[PDB]
């Protein structure tokens, strides 16, 4: 091989991966 | 391996706080937060070492981020491939009425490709 094993989880709307400030 | 196997699921949670999918903050409780990030890891090479990288994006209401904090750990997937790893932000003051989110990269040590 010449290149490194790259897996990505870069979503902006997954609610999961989300935090919500309240005022 | 195949560069396209791989899945990352990433679950925020914050210290303290009991909610989940997302995470909701009361505007009093912004100050100094420690922000964990739960991986759930499939189909990455059993027993290979890993640069996890996770990123705190602030995200805006036109859909553009701006990364606040990051954290990288050299982690080892699990021999089948599956497993989790956890990962903590440093302490930070989070702003009242924004939205967070949080990215996750996994790239091998070794070149697997």
């Amino acid at each position: 091989g010449d290149t490194k094993h790259e897996v990505r989880h870069e979503n902006p709307q997954d609610e999961a991966q989300t935090i919500v400030v309240n005022k | 391996t195949n560069p396209k196997e791989g899945q990352l699921a990433t679950t925020v949670s914050v210290k303290n706080n009991e909610s989940t999918t997302p995470v909701r903050l009361l505007s009093k409780d912004t100050q100094g937060v420690e922000v964990t990030d739960t991986v759930s890891y499939s189909d990455l090479v059993g027993g290979k070492v890993y640069e996890l990288t996770g990123t705190l994006m602030q995200i805006k209401a036109d859909g553009s981020t701006e990364a606040i904090a990051s954290a990288s750990k050299e982690v080892t997937a699990e021999t089948s491939g599956k497993g989790t790893w956890e990962l903590t932000f440093a302490p930070q003051n989070l702003k009242a009425g924004e939205k967070y989110v949080v990215y996750e990269v996994a790239k091998s040590k070794e070149n697997l490709v």
